[PDB]
């Protein structure tokens, strides 16, 4: 999509938190 | 930087970065990735510039990981290696969750 177009990148879960 | 980050601790395979497949290689102080068909790594990010990291869970047609930088940029890694992509995602994640906080410093 706009900006990121690798394919599908939305349900991307974080884990490092707000550093 | 340019001392110990020249050694690869984690080797990942069939990883697409920006609609391009290749192999990922995590080094002591930096995460590098080489695109298939190339002899050089087009991806080289220092753990110190990485703010956080995302991992794309099951349900998608692919397993993914992404380097969220404090620079306001994100480096997405599409794990296309059906064989170990999930575990690879996890190991890259694990090593980064291990490595990242040891080189970076919170913006708060």
């Amino acid at each position: 999509y706009v900006g990121e177009d690798d394919e599908e990148d939305d349900d991307f879960n974080e884990n490092d938190e707000d550093d | 930087m340019a001392t110990s980050s020249e050694e690869v601790l984690l080797i990942v395979k069939k990883v697409r970065q920006k609609k391009q497949d290749g192999a990922l290689y995590l080094m002591a102080e930096r995460i590098a990735w080489a695109p298939e068909g190339k002899d050089r790594f087009t991806i080289s990010h220092m753990y110190a510039d990485i703010k956080c990291q995302k991992i794309s869970p099951e349900g998608k047609a692919k397993i993914q990981l992404q380097l969220v930088l404090h620079a306001g940029d994100t480096t997405n890694f599409h794990f296309s290696n059906e064989s170990t992509a999930v575990k690879e995602r996890d190991a890259v994640k694990d090593l980064l969750q291990q490595l990242l906080p040891k080189f970076k410093r919170k913006a708060n």
